RNA sequence: GCUACCUAAGAACAGCUAAAAGAGCACACCCGUCUAUGUAGCAAAAUAGUGGGAAGAUUUAUAGGUAGAGGCGACAAACCUA
RNA sequence: CUCGAUGUUGGAUCAGGACAUCCCGAUGGUGCAGCCGCUAUUAAAGGUUCGUUUGUUCAACGAUUAAAGUCCUACGUGAUCUGAGUUCAGACCGGAGUAAUCCAGGUCGGUUUCUAUCUACUUUCAAAUUCCUCCCUGUACGAAAGGACAAGAGAAAUAAGGCCUACUUCACAAAGCGCCUUCCCCCGUAAAUGAUAUCAUCUCAACUUAGUAUUAUACCCACACCCACCCAAGAACAGGGUUUGU
């Protein structure tokens, strides 16, 4: 079972009303327009309306490096490398502009945000537009891509190797010296994860999402 | 997004904006009452020297949803009438621009690249 | 900033007895049906938490002794028995702490 | 003389009887005013130009973003009516001001927490006790019974509203952000001053103006919202679709009236007047009501054609 | 500005905080009931709460193990959490422990509260019961109680 | 018994580079560049960071000598018990 | 007046006021065709930019703007800040002097304390200004060149007041770099009728019109449950909730 990350409300006081009225609409639109399943490191290609473009519709490829928001607003962005020229956009799922979404290929990274990548080669951000679809089987596991980029020379644009941060898809034995590592230990909080105070259990929030999403599709 | 003294990138392919230079091409104004230029504002360059106006195709700053975001600050360099000094533009441009062909008609026409 | 004039003990006054200075009474003072020794409504009774931290302390200095050093902790439940009282059923299985003295009428065997 | 409170001499066996027998008798008297027309309703008056027609009292669930057939985005701030009820009407004689008044009352609360004399006025009229009451003021043609229900499709989407409530309440605060003031440089040797307010009178007058701005509380104050766009009216949850942001925090009490900007003056004709009447209307409402352009969730895709 | 701020900043830091409750917590699986500041107590209290729920997964769990580790700085403790309080709870969940208020400390009179975990072995605190329900308010009641009941079944 | 200079006889100076050194990097140690803090202060001159030097005209313990019309001074009219 | 001390330039911060008006409004005249100007009457609600060198106030210069106003407020404001300059003790240059020292000169360096007793003040709650684009229109105007006004439509900047759907800093929330809302007027003159003075005359004649707001409306408004707990409320106090008091 996936449930998109959007149905899971973030943690705060907002009546469960106003999450149950939103998810209504969420719902309505998901009949109209296929959201497919993907994740962070997936290749999509996503088409819109626009007014201004050469037969009023645009076409996007690119990574997708973060995915943030919730409820009808929630969106996604895409990366890409064209003629040289990176290029990011931030896409609404929801937004009735958007005619298709379509999954290239299917993956999970070793990061839950790639936001790295701008910092990185540009040959990890860079994929051909006309690739084609590949297939993917049914009822089989994600497949998880556990490549490691090479990055640039610093400064980068955030601290990467800080351990806030915990990303895991960066060849940082290359780019760091063992006395740059062990500066960025000294931001290292042992007791965080152990804090069970903190802990956001989202399991009985699922189960009565799913309920409400299975409710939808009978009717 | 570009403010003065930002420094800029030309992705025409005019002489004056891809001849080297020991400084860089820099913002000296922009053509805007709040002094933010963004997508479509006209600036003035301090380049080789000189002072020319210039037309913003893309910034790092984002911006309103499903536009592009560049990893670089992108200028045109063009007239006071608003004529491109160059004749090809390779790099991507948005999409968002066509919407000011009235005054921006020539340099879209040298635009081989959209997103 | 210095004190430009002397204040007078009339103004002065006016400050100190202001009712907001004065102390407040209080009216949830209620006497212990246990004891009968005041308590506050929202608290515990000052002299009965006393006799159960007395007895509280003799336990755990027994159950010291049992132990006998430290990181000791016992895997089993504990049970506390007084004087002329054995085992139950229920308390098959479990550390018994001895003491010698009466059990107390508040302290109900379980 | 000791304070007491609902259940400090109650037993165990009687906490959870009082609770299910106080609550029963709230909603067997809510349920009692479902149907105002039957109970003998004051005249209902035909709309004229010039009047002004009771708002309503609603919570803040949220914000929520919508898109227009054009492709703009709009968000909007969701506001359920919560047991919204007439409580008193004040004559244009006696009211000490130039109109009538109409009091209206949101949102149930306990009845073990109000003082006496308000626990007697409710008593008297049928309800359960409110936790805000607002005044309205109204043209003689608008008044409405006591103790009659409002509902959010008392507002049509196209509607324009103010929407006044208490600020969010941010304590004291010092000139930077209460009054936006610039503050001193970080460096350069400032010492010990870098969000003071400088200089506050000229050495002249020997004194600080009133209304001088100053370090102070901030915000938790009455603030109202004008020309606010109704964009969308769900009946079934009673829920109104305002236009941007409103003042107060999520889950507050709204004060809701028709808008008093001069373009929006006599706009009234098509509305309900008095106030909308469910059991009256004749055929049900559908569930939910859209302006022109709007996008509905079920629509197809836009397409610029 | 503080709103929706759940945690309390005590100790030397956010580090601090951690250790201070952590040592509280360990002293209370020990002694099963310990006095300290109110403020501290009610902040530790719903640590102590969760880990019972961390012992209820069983010494197998690799997480929860340390997850227990970390939090007993002792380590005769941790048998004694899967072995004895997490069984002494397997029906219920939730509701582990108790807090009242007590007198304030003498020294600093600060404001002092007991916490234990229900079902120990030591004398049982005074707690608070509620009047009976022979008084006169409670029999007015139970008299309106019982007419009711007999109005609905007729 | 502070401090300036001197006398007698003592003590300290890691590691690295160069291997020649009033040489460089850099501890202990000596000094006091710049900023903030402090301003009845911890302190009648300090704290934190940052800095100069650190095998030498170096730093330093002990005892002794030079005394006010004077002493001493790599002259700052320095210093000779706040 | 003050030397048993009223701290001395420019800047930062925050501005109060005058109008002898720089911009925006309304009018008279013009050697005012139009577009731009010049001059005068009325108008102080609102606004009046960012930089290079210089300690500078100024000034020069670059790029803008509807405009980059003139003044007063202890040349406003150091118990709020700054110390580049000036103005102590060190030093150098030129010059003066026999020298010690000196210079309306230049140059490098050089300790800015204060825990607020009193006065005053700490939400004047809510009507907003301006530029640009389109259109009018290549119209009025004019030989041509050039080239409007009013009406209407849209889009912005600033200001004020709020808010967190998304984006961003972030993550039970607070924020901007994000989003939402913003509504009246203002008097100078131009004209009719018509006497003193049987024409005429806009009248400190009686009078009529442009021409005006009792500034509109909005907001606020019931209050011995209250020991205790919680809170989007908060320094304390107060306020909201507890029908959530194991
Ligand atoms: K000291
Ligand atoms: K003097
Ligand atoms: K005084
Ligand atoms: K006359
Ligand atoms: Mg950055
Ligand atoms: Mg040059
Ligand atoms: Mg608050
Ligand atoms: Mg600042
Ligand atoms: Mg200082
Ligand atoms: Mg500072
Ligand atoms: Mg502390
Ligand atoms: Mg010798
Ligand atoms: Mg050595
Ligand atoms: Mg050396
Ligand atoms: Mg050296
Ligand atoms: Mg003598
Ligand atoms: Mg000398
Ligand atoms: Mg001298
Ligand atoms: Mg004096
Ligand atoms: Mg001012
Ligand atoms: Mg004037
Ligand atoms: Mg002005
Ligand atoms: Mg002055
Ligand atoms: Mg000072
Ligand atoms: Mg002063
Ligand atoms: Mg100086
Ligand atoms: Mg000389
Ligand atoms: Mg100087
Ligand atoms: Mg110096
Ligand atoms: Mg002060
Ligand atoms: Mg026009
Ligand atoms: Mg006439
Ligand atoms: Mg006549
Ligand atoms: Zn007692």
């Amino acid at each position: 079972r996936f449930l998109s990350p959007e149905f899971i409300p973030r943690r705060g006081r907002t009546d469960p009303l106003k999450f149950q009225i939103e998810r209504k609409d969420m719902l309505e639109r998901r009949k109209v327009l296929h959201i497919p399943e993907f994740y962070v490191g997936s290749i999509l290609r996503v088409t819109t309306a626009d007014p201004y473009a050469s037969g009023k519709i645009s076409q996007f490829l690119g990574i997708c490096i973060q995915r943030s928001g919730r409820g009808l607003g929630a969106t996604f962005i895409l990366r890409n490398v064209i003629e040289g020229q990176g290029v990011e956009i931030c896409f609404e799922l929801y937004n009735p502009r958007v005619q298709e979404i379509q999954v290239v290929k299917l993956e999970k990274r070793l990061d839950d945000s790639l936001l790295y990548l701008r910092d990185a080669l540009p040959e990890y951000s860079t994929f051909d537009v006309n690739m084609k679809p590949v297939v993917q089987e049914p009822n089989q596991k994600v497949p998880v891509n556990e490549l490691k980029v090479k990055m640039k020379p610093k400064p980068w644009s955030k601290r990467w190797e800080r351990p806030n941060f915990n990303i895991k898809g960066i060849r940082f034995d290359l780019c760091l010296t063992e006395q740059q590592m062990k500066e960025a230990q000294k931001w290292n909080q042992p007791w965080l994860e152990f804090d069970m105070m903190r802990e956001y259990d989202t399991s009985k929030i699922e189960a009565a999402i799913w309920k409400e999403i299975e409710a939808s599709k009978r009717s | 997004a570009i403010q003065k003294m930002t420094r800029v990138r030309v992705v025409d392919n005019s002489a004056l904006g891809n001849s080297p230079y020991h400084r860089a091409p820099r913002c000296i104004h922009v053509y805007k009452k709040n002094g933010v230029g963004k997508v479509g504002d006209q600036i003035l360059l301090a380049i080789k020297g000189q002072k020319k106006k210039a037309l913003i195709v893309g910034h790092c700053m984002p911006g309103p949803r499903m536009t592009p975001r560049f990893d670089s600050n992108n200028v045109v360099l063009i007239e006071d009438n608003g004529n491109p000094v160059g004749t090809r533009i390779k790099t991507p441009i948005p999409t968002s621009l066509r919407k000011r062909e009235g005054e921006y008609s020539k340099v879209l026409a040298i635009a081989q690249n959209f997103v | 900033a210095a004190p430009k004039n002397r204040r007078t003990i009339e103004v002065n006054r006016c400050r100190r007895r202001n009712p907001q200075k004065l102390i407040k009474v209080k009216n949830n003072i209620d006497v212990c049906p246990e004891c009968g020794h005041l308590k506050q409504k929202h608290v515990l009774c000052a002299y009965c938490y006393e006799k159960v931290c007395k007895e509280t302390a003799e336990i755990r200095r027994q159950i010291g002794k049992q132990e006998g050093g430290p990181f000791k902790a016992p895997t089993i439940e504990t049970v506390v028995l007084y004087t002329g009282e054995t085992p139950s059923e229920q308390d098959q299985g479990k550390r018994i702490i001895e003491r010698d003295r009466k059990r107390p009428s508040w302290f109900t065997q379980n | 003389k000791s304070g007491t409170w609902w259940d400090e001499h109650l037993s165990e066996e009687n906490v959870p009887f009082i609770k299910q027998l106080v609550s029963d008798e709230d909603k067997a008297q809510l349920a009692s005013k479902l149907c105002p027309l039957k109970d003998e309703p004051w005249p209902i008056h035909p709309w004229e130009p010039g009047s002004f027609r009771v708002g309503l009292i609603a919570l803040k669930l949220g914000m929520m973003p919508l898109w227009t057939k054009d492709g703009q985005k709009h968000v909007v701030t969701l506001l359920q009516v919560q047991d919204c009820h007439v409580l008193k009407y004040t004559s244009k004689e006696n009211c000490n001001g130039k109109m009538a008044t109409l009091s209206v009352g949101g949102k149930t609360v306990s009845r073990f927490r109000k003082a006496t004399s308000i626990l007697e006025f409710y008593r008297e009229l049928g309800l359960p006790p409110k936790q805000t009451v607002k005044i309205f003021n109204i043209t003689d043609n608008a008044a409405i019974k006591p103790g009659t229900p409002l509902y959010a499709a008392h507002f049509r989407p196209g509607q324009y509203v103010d929407v006044t409530a208490k600020t969010i309440g941010k304590g004291f605060q010092g000139v930077m952000k209460r009054w936006g003031f610039k503050g001193q440089p970080a460096t350069h040797g400032q010492t010990k001053t870098h969000r003071r307010p400088g200089a506050v009178a000229t050495g002249d007058i020997g004194r600080v103006w009133p209304g001088t701005k100053m370090p102070g509380k901030m915000g938790n104050i009455y603030r109202t919202e004008y020309g606010l766009k109704v964009w969308r009216i769900n009946t079934k949850h009673n829920i109104i679709y305002v236009n941007g942001s409103v003042p107060g925090h999520k889950n507050c009490l709204v004060k809701v009236k028709d808008s008093k900007l001069p373009a929006y003056k006599d706009l009234g004709k098509n509305l309900p007047f008095p106030t909308y009447f469910p059991d009256g209307d004749e055929e049900e409402l559908p569930e939910d009501l859209y302006d022109e352009n709007v996008c509905q969730p079920g629509a197809p895709s836009i397409t610029f054609a | 500005i503080s709103h929706g701020r759940v945690f309390r900043r005590m100790g030397l830091g956010p580090e601090s905080r951690i250790h201070l409750l952590r040592n509280l917590l360990t002293g209370l699986v020990r002694h099963e009931r310990i006095e300290a500041p109110w403020a501290r107590v009610d902040e530790m209290r719903g640590y102590a709460e969760k880990l019972i729920d961390y012992g209820k997964l069983g010494d197998t769990n690799e997480r929860a193990m340390r997850m227990a580790d970390f939090w007993l700085t002792e380590k005769d403790l941790i048998p004694k959490l899967f072995q004895v309080l997490a069984p002494r709870y397997k029906d219920q969940t939730g509701g582990y422990t108790r807090m009242l208020q007590i007198p304030n400390r003498s020294l600093d009179r600060a404001k002092m509260a007991v916490i234990e975990y229900k079902g120990n072995c030591l004398p049982p605190l005074p707690l608070p019961r509620r009047d009976s329900h022979l008084t006169l308010l409670n029999q007015l009641l139970q008299g309106l109680r019982q007419d009711l009941r007999q109005s609905q079944e007729a």
